[PDB]
């Protein structure tokens, strides 16, 4: 099951009870952010929250769209109660599908092109903007898919967008990597740099925008891969012939990076759960707004994890790590790298020979992402669901002899976003071998695990079907 | 019909199915293993018993002397 | 709300969507056990499973009754979605309530005394018995509440004890039991077997979920057994009724089945193997047998049995918070900065403590205190300490704290040759532990902070919006 | 770039380059030939091959220590004999993946190994001057043969061969992993399994037989790749149409593993420097001997390293490990995995960011070979030659803070042939980061290295040419 736009995903969310409608008029602050935090704090089955009326604004806001494993499952067209491990296998299965080239549609066919604001541009008459966290520097667009760019050079990532004026926003230009050379040349020649900011999207578009590495396809081609071979519809930007946006985006902001301008941006929350600093960052002028009728401002709350942002970074971090490990270690069963952009990683694997669990951890700690990011690496047996933390904690308490199963390695690569690093940017890694010994490692007392009874898999489907009725 | 755990022939029928003629339950008089006529139990070698293992089995708790 | 028996709890479960009825007739093996495993495998919102028809049997089976935090919440009379931390605080609030003495009821008004079997005792005509795991020595009663006491002194229930012990069916009127695992019966049994006398016990099946809870609780409470059940019912006494054959033994009025009998002196027979909470099979040992002298049961009794296997299963919920509340109270007596203790993992071998850090390094002091309690000393191998605002029952929150506040070069302590437990199969030497303390807390003075950050404190109105979104959620 | 068609053309080049000694007077089989091989290896540098013109009671000659120096190894690659070990490594890495170089099948009449044939009264001693390599060896041993078994499924490897009779030998069947599938079916049907044992070969043939993993070509194609595109010549065996042997082999013993026969084989030395245990192993019946006129027994001495066997395992272990590291880590400069089949590894790499050197060691310790084999992993900077152990000592003494640059990880995979393993077969790995810190790693005192004077490379060439002209 695939979705043309955000609205098709939202109506499926409501069908599965994974969407709450707040029919009454709320205040932009702190109501919308508090509801995003409260929705996250529900722990399980967390719904998206849709505000039909915000005081002083014309249109609506939806938050926590990705903020649960139920919503994540529906995004992949799966049954809402599909376990995280099975969602991981589904994503891994679709990850490399090629080719799924996008469908370029004519302009009048794209719903995002329904309305055009070419003068007196005011973001507030389109988006009900608000303050997400109390110490933020301004009102933020926190879930935008920003387009930069031939089609192989086009890139889509998500970046925080601070509203500076009715037609001006801040952006972390260095956080956008395919623009560094283009930006230095543009600011040296005092020329603008065109970008396109899309808001309210197909949930798999935002997922790919939240994926910075790990796929070989083009951006929109990767979305077609995530849709199990279904191409997505794209359309040319109004002002820039080389920039293409999703055809059904709620709001498209066409603008440019203003050359040689640096102004105070931030503070703003980051995924480790704390405020970033205020820096002098690039500003972006908005030259054209292109939006559907009655646009829906799809925005994200982030705070102390877990929030929605953790779901946008969970399995798309884990799948590429799994593929890299699988190439030389086919015993690896699953990689759970969902914790703080993979600083904490749990690997399930079969143990080929004694000590193989640490060899698996060595492999992760030498991948491009795992080498600087991954600080705590837990290896569990093949039958342990590494996405079930209860099961992982069982493995810790029964398979970890801390005198030998725990390795502490100093002066390894780190990431500065880990605030506990000392020296900053350097890691002391911790490997935990929560696996059962195999020859020739001696076993202090070998036990026989309570293997699940015959017919367990068939009884899971029967019980689920019985709960359906 | 030997006991699946210790291989003893010293097996007797414990009960019949309280409803209908659905099944019976047998029990080994040597090692107390019991099973239904429905199931075909394979006992792992680690859980099989012989006279040696039974005689050297741990008695929990020790039986105190009389009087 | 309070439950007088299991049937009241079962209907509450079904009303809240936490009970499944398997209308078709199933086989004893491997259907019932595979369903218990399957229900455990559902991860969240796991329901109890009720079998109306079992081939060859005349009565019912229910399993996975305690097997989810929704069922656990309803057990304490709370909203089913109540977070585990909030369930922990409610249990801690009720833990020490006294007095709440039990209400002794006439024999006729006790539903467990409706039908009486005194001759040709056959457990199979009462209980749909089945094999729980593939390599079990026999068919097991795995969720019974077993009642002992002293004969001479009824002690006014000061000596009466209730615990859960695995019951292997040996014959139509005989069962095995682990006598040494029944503390308070050691010297009573030595005397009995020295002079060749029976030792009477009562085995109750199908109970008020709080009774099974207290029976699964061995230490940590100072009240009498049935009085503790009353304390967990927020001060509402439970109904008890004298056993038929034994004056000093009292059973709950509403049990589905009561097995009155005695330990047979000087008898040792092969019991096991059977599953244990670390997720593996026990060994076969020469254990004690019990002769069943009388059965008293309600009309159409329900065999409330439990599946256990690779955790988590139902058994983990029977040992989760009743392990954590006593440890929390012991830590709190000397460290009021402790906010919560999560000791739910393999009978407290894994422990997560949330605390306020008084001064630099205080988080390891809190761990030292846990590792010096009667239970934490030999059991607790992995101890994680988190800050006061981190829910130690939200493992996703604990993962975050591990990835951002743990410098493994100094926040992780490995201590060799400490006390351990043999049931930890990774112990080497067996029975000894090498402890692991993890200080996942934020440094406070005088510990230097390599990069002080300001956390994203929740927006104002978060608690009110939780209650708001919740009432909108049940109105779909 | 010299390509050799047999052992004689290589022995000629060795003698011309001063890398071969001729022992003209008669020697005893024991302990002269072994002691000479050990003595040649003991010379430390520029160690030569030793050629015995006459042995007591034998008709033909023996050569030893053919591969036993970096000069002899360089001449094997067609390089100048004083080519540095690092440059020999870089040359092997260049030629390693050359494809395709299919072998050239010659007619039987044109293959020198088919010059003389012996089909009846087979007596190994009338061909090979067999001797005892070490004092406790189970018997006399063929220690440098290339055993052919079976075109893609044809395999060539080196396995020790204990002479049990005048026409019978012992072999390590389970060491030939490729024959096990057919071996079990053969023994169950009481079937001979044909093999060919070639002795005295073009030096690159023996190198490929001494390589059990790491190349994608088939055996004789790989030799052609190592010859930079020159195909090597092969000829069909006399008795078995599916077995092909090098055209220029000194002696070819065509025979078969005898089914259902297990006799005590060993002890014999192994590359860790100790005798193996004496086990019941498989026997091989020799059915036909084809040899060149005046055959030359090319045998090998092995003892406490380094001996010749270390050169046959040195760079063909390093090159595959380098390729596996390079795929994801282009900063890696070279891999020296020459010590005890790669139990000790030295890697030179550019450090991309702070702590990168330990990530490079992690990658090695997760390669199919490095994971169970590599125990001691040293990482040095890009400008340090990892094959120059003096420069590695310099990096250790100036860039290793043992309190943080040295990591010791227990309960890792190991190999039983490391006798210090405890538990046996498990390793406690040691990573040593002998690299200079780069940001964000703090440097307690940064120094400016003495970078080579400009023109050093040109002056290296100038001094070498100047030396030759003297
Ligand atoms: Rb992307
Ligand atoms: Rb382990
Ligand atoms: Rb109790
Ligand atoms: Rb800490
Ligand atoms: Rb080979
Ligand atoms: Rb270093
Ligand atoms: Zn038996």
């Amino acid at each position: 099951k695939v979705y043309k736009d955000l609205r098709e995903f939202l109506e499926v969310l409501e069908q599965e009870g994974q969407l709450i409608r707040v029919k009454e008029e709320v205040n932009p602050e702190p109501d919308i952010a508090a509801a995003g935090r409260a929705a996250a704090n529900l722990g399980k089955n967390q719904p998206a929250v849709f505000f039909e009326k915000i005081k002083g604004y014309k249109y609506s806001v939806v938050t926590n769209v990705h903020g649960s494993w139920q919503n994540h499952a529906l995004m992949l067209g799966l049954d809402k109660n599909t376990s995280t491990k099975d969602q991981f296998y589904e994503l891994n299965r679709r990850w490399d599908k090629f080719p799924v080239p996008p469908n370029v549609v004519k302009r009048e066919a794209a719903p995002c092109k329904e309305n055009v604001i070419d003068k007196d541009i005011n973001l507030f008459e389109i988006l009900p903007l608000y303050r997400i966290n109390e110490q933020d520097g301004g009102f933020y667009i926190s879930k935008a898919s920003v387009v930069t760019a031939d089609f192989n050079k086009l890139n889509v990532g998500t970046y925080r967008i601070q509203v500076k004026d009715r037609d001006r926003v801040g952006i972390q230009a260095l956080a956008m990597h395919d623009i560094a050379v283009q930006l230095e040349k543009a600011e040296a020649e005092n020329k603008p740099l065109p970008i396109a900011i899309t808001i309210g999207n197909n949930p798999l578009v935002t997922f790919m925008a939240s994926t910075p590495v790990g796929y070989n396809q083009n951006e929109y081609e990767f979305v077609g891969a995530l849709q199990d071979g279904v191409p997505m519809d794209i359309v040319k930007s109004d002002l820039y012939d080389h920039l293409y946006v999703p055809a059904g985006s709620e709001v498209v902001l066409e603008g440019h990076i203003i050359p040689r301008v640096r102004t105070v941006e931030g503070p703003f929350g980051e995924f480790p759960g704390s405020y970033s600093g205020a820096r002098l960052q690039c500003e972006v002028k908005i030259d054209r707004i292109t939006h559907r009728t009655n646009p829906i401002f799809e925005n994200l709350y982030l705070g102390i994890p877990w929030t929605e942002i953790d779901y946008l970074m969970a399995l798309n971090t884990s799948v590429p790590l799994y593929k890299q490990l699988k190439e030389t270690m086919p015993e690896v069963v699953a990689v759970n790298a969902m914790y703080t952009h993979g600083i904490g990683v749990i690997i399930s694997t079969k143990v080929r020979y004694g000590g193989y669990a640490k060899g698996v951890a060595f492999r992760l700690l030498s991948t491009p992402h795992g080498m600087p990011y991954s600080k705590i690496v837990i290896v569990v047996d093949e039958f342990v669901d590494p996405f079930n933390l209860e099961q992982v904690m069982w493995a810790l308490t029964t398979r970890v002899h801390p005198g030998k199963d725990v390795s502490i390695i100093e002066n390894c690569p780190g990431m500065p976003l880990d605030p506990s690093t000392n020296p900053p940017g350097m890691h002391t890694k911790m490997i935990i071998d929560a696996t059962t010994p195999v020859p020739p490692e001696p076993n202090p007392r070998e036990t026989q695990l309570l293997d699940p009874p015959d017919g367990t898999e068939e009884w899971e489907e029967k019980l689920k079907e019985l709960l359906k009725n | 019909m030997k006991c699946h755990r210790c291989g003893s022939d010293n097996v007797r029928k414990m009960v019949d199915s309280p409803v209908g003629d659905a099944w019976e339950v047998y029990v080994c008089e040597k090692c107390c293993y019991s099973w239904r006529s429905t199931e075909n139990p394979v006992v792992m070698e680690k859980f099989k018993l012989d006279d040696n293992k039974i005689a050297n089995m741990g008695v929990i708790p020790p039986i105190p002397p009389l009087k």
